[PDB]
RNA sequence: GGUACGGCGGCCAUAGCGGGGGGGCCACACCCGGUCUCAUUUCGAACCCGGAAGUUAAGCCCCCCAGCGAUCCCGGUUGUACUGCCCUCCGAGAGGGGGCGGGAAGCCGGGGACGCCGCCGGCCA
RNA sequence: CUCAGGCGGGUCAGGAAUCCGCCGUAGAGUGCAAGGGCAAAAGCCGGCCUGACUGGACCCGUAACAGAGGCGGGUCCAGC
């Protein structure tokens, strides 16, 4: 696997039409939605990232399963919702390459990774005010395995920012 | 790979109608009537495929010289060459 | 037929209201293109009085054995004085009650026959097993003519639009009773 | 409609009274049209001229001014009432300065023996330089007005109940259904001579 | 000059779809019958020929709505997103920023909108 | 004359034979790739026919601007 600092940035243009692109890679990553989806929860933590970034599949699948580790040993499936906002669909390619050099070039499907924004939310965990520092650890540690700069904001049902009012007392 | 210049070349919304545009374009268009020295736009409608003009030179502005048949001949200046054309009135449009 | 007195009530207020017979339509599905479908043909023939038709096969079925082009059913529509009178006796033919599961959403009648009565006929001559048909009678309004005629064509308001109830009560009215299918 | 990428037709063309494509072939000639167009009780003939902003009628006949005027007691919806209107119409397209124009039966079929092509041809023996072919005229004895009387006298001869529903109008009004060919031969000698 | 009358058009949904109430001087229809004209790849269903016993039930005409569709105005998101020219401005990089000039889309709230308009004719006056 | 698909109803007949009513902006179809255009049609079904012709003009494209043998297309005059 190669490193991804090749695939972090955007320079390119959107490669997502599988109707022409051939051999396109299957998704690895299968599960968006744990926990109770349908639960009453007061907060929500959501991670946003700070600058436009390109976040693999294999990246996603990492911190969704380390996260969802966390979450299961230290929350209570019926106490939460960890939910992953955004879909893998920019396809990533590498030149196929006795043995010729950049003669044709273009490059091959190779894996898969989700193309965001700037100030974009990633992920989304929701939770009662118990277990709000089990969120933001998980919400860290996810951060973590992502190869850009995050940061995390607390909203109320309504969608207002309450991080620093919560955080505080 | 080099591609030569066709009449549908590079035509997939230039030629393109509006959803609601579609079918027969009004009459007046069809029926208009110019008189020499008049300056005329050239919009062509895809629909009627007779007496259109290049689509290189949709959209530009030309003078009316005469008349042939049904089809005015409109002058136009691409670069610094004369340029003589037999457009059907419903592919022209009257300046102001 | 909780609203068969206000159905009357309405038709007898406005007679353009009452619904009528616009056609009725026999209909052999022979499935085979033979001495069998030239049975079906002479038979209808000599059962309405005008000649019939013949349908072609639309794709093909290697199932069914049939090919594109090959006439398979056979059609006749009739309408009028004619109508009524052939509507009658197919209906006496047949036993006299209708299936409440047979009314189409616009009061429209379709059922079977597969007996042959009313002066039919035991000839035998022909594939004799062409007899069997299926019968539709479309009901409608005096002014339906709207949303066939060809200039100034417009269409017809649910208000004029017909419905079960009212062709299961004109049905019973003209003639017939209706059953409950069990 | 039920989205934007829904296409409404025109107004005349969803009210069913133009054929757009017919139009557009008439049109290309830019000769007055005469417009001939049928009714169940009357017929309608007008003689039209194009503006890009809008049709200008430059004269216009009806079937309602044949009783009044000239006199015309017959039903205005057959073929002699159409003859009549024919002549009326081209007789006052010369007197208004036309004398060639283009027919425009509309929405109707061309059916051989029709009433537009019996306008039609009222109209050319009026005088109206309209182009056609004698072919497609209705016959003689059926513009004159025979089989209406041949049908009421076999009415009559069967069951008499009968004629008078088919022919009851007449009978309130004052006419035979028979020597109605006469009574249509008098009303074109009356116009004829009023306009000549 | 009137008319809840018709024919031929213009822009071609702000005009469409769906609903509610009202009308039959004339006119438009439904509709009665198929000898003659015309027709069914059967059917006078359509088209065509001949009329008025009935009807305004509905096409049509007059008035009304904001459920869907469309689309105009205003306010908020917002001078946000984006962008033309210059830069010895910042940033490791990606990229951003300052000066002058342009400026959305979508969404939310309040209004508009169930079409305007032209030539001629019928009937009455 | 109007399609694909769907809904309700019909003897053999069922998922699919052949029909009947309604909804249906084309979700069908075009001789063929793709794009565009076509619904009282350019699609479907029928009638007649051979202009898929002869003698010639001017113009656009291949080849923008900016030169071209050959080729393709468009607007016309005359004949039959």
């Amino acid at each position: 696997l190669r490193p991804a600092k090749i695939d972090r940035y955007v320079d390119k243009p959107a490669y997502t039409r599988r109707e022409y692109i051939r051999g396109a890679p299957g998704p690895k990553i299968t599960i968006f939605d744990m926990g109770n989806p349908a639960g009453d929860f007061e907060f929500e933590v959501s991670l946003h990232t700070a600058e436009p970034v390109q976040i693999r599949q294999n990246a996603l699948e990492a911190a969704r399963q380390q996260v969802n580790r966390y979450l299961q040993k230290n929350v209570g499936r019926s106490n939460y919702h960890f939910k992953i906002r955004v879909y893998p669909f920019q396809v990533l390619r590498e030149n196929p390459m006795y043995g010729n050099g950049m003669r044709r070039p273009f490059g091959k499907p190779i894996g898969l990774a989700a193309r965001l924004k700037k100030d974009q939310k990633i992920l989304s965990i929701r939770v009662n005010r118990q277990h709000l520092k089990f969120a933001i650890e998980g919400a860290r540690r996810a951060a973590m395995k992502f190869p850009c700069k995050c940061y995390y904001r607390i909203y109320d049902k309504e969608g207002n920012d309450v991080t620093t009012k919560i955080l505080s007392q | 790979v080099q591609k030569a210049h066709s009449f549908r070349r590079k035509t997939r919304k230039k030629l393109s109608k509006h959803p609601r545009r579609r079918g027969l374009p009004p009459l007046t268009r069809f029926l208009q009537e110019f008189e020499v020295g008049q300056r005329v736009h050239i919009v062509i409608e895809p629909s009627y495929h007779k007496g259109m003009p290049d689509p290189r030179f949709h959209g530009r502005t030309g003078t009316v010289v005469g008349k042939r048949g049904e089809a005015y001949i409109v002058e136009i200046k691409d670069g610094s060459k004369v340029k003589t054309l037999f457009i059907h009135p419903v592919h022209l449009r009257p300046q102001k | 037929i909780p609203n068969k007195e206000q159905i009357l009530a309405d038709w007898e207020a406005h007679p353009m209201r009452r619904p009528r017979i616009e056609k009725v339509t026999i209909n052999i599905g022979v499935g085979e293109s033979g001495e069998r479908l030239t049975k079906a043909e002479i038979m209808l023939q000599q059962l309405t009085g005008q000649k019939p038709i013949r349908r072609k096969a639309k794709k093909t079925n290697r199932d069914f054995g049939i090919r594109r082009g090959e006439p398979i059913a056979v059609k006749v529509t009739l309408r009028g004085p004619k109508a009524y009178e052939l509507l009658k006796r197919l209906l006496a033919a047949v036993d006299n009650r209708l299936k409440a599961s047979s009314f189409d959403e616009h009061g429209n009648v379709c059922f079977g026959i597969e007996e042959h009565i009313n002066i039919p006929g035991v000839e035998y001559d022909p594939e004799i097993g062409i007899f069997g048909m299926d019968v539709c009678v479309t009901l409608e309004r005096p002014g339906f003519r709207v949303a066939r005629r060809k200039r100034k064509r417009a269409k017809i308001p649910t208000r004029h639009k017909l419905t079960k109830e009212e062709g299961m009560v004109y049905m019973m009215e003209e003639f017939g009773v209706e059953i409950v299918e069990g | 409609a039920h989205g934007p990428r829904y296409r409404v037709p025109f107004r005349r063309r969803r009210e069913g009274k133009t054929n757009y494509r017919k139009r557009l072939k008439l049109l290309k000639s830019g000769k007055p049209r005469l417009v001939v167009r049928k009714s169940l009780n009357h017929h309608i003939a007008q003689i039209i001229v194009y503006d890009p902003k809008g049709d200008r009628t430059l004269v216009s006949a009806h079937t309602r001014e044949l009783i009044r005027d000239f006199g015309w007691k017959g039903h205005c919806g057959n073929t002699p009432s159409a003859y009549l209107l024919g002549l009326l119409i081209g007789y006052k397209a010369k007197q208004a300065g036309i004398e060639e124009a283009i027919l425009d039966i509309g929405l109707h079929p061309p059916v051989r023996g029709s009433s537009v092509f019996a306008v039609l041809k009222g109209a050319v023996d009026a005088g109206l330089n309209v182009p056609h072919s004698p072919e497609i005229f209705p016959d003689e004895y059926r513009i004159r007005g025979e089989h209406i009387a041949e049908y009421a006298k076999m009415l009559k001869e069967q069951d008499e109940e009968k004629f008078r529903r088919q022919f009851g109008g007449y009978l309130v009004k004052g006419l035979d259904p028979e020597k109605l060919p006469e009574h249509f031969e008098e009303v074109k000698a009356r116009i004829i001579e009023k306009f000549e």
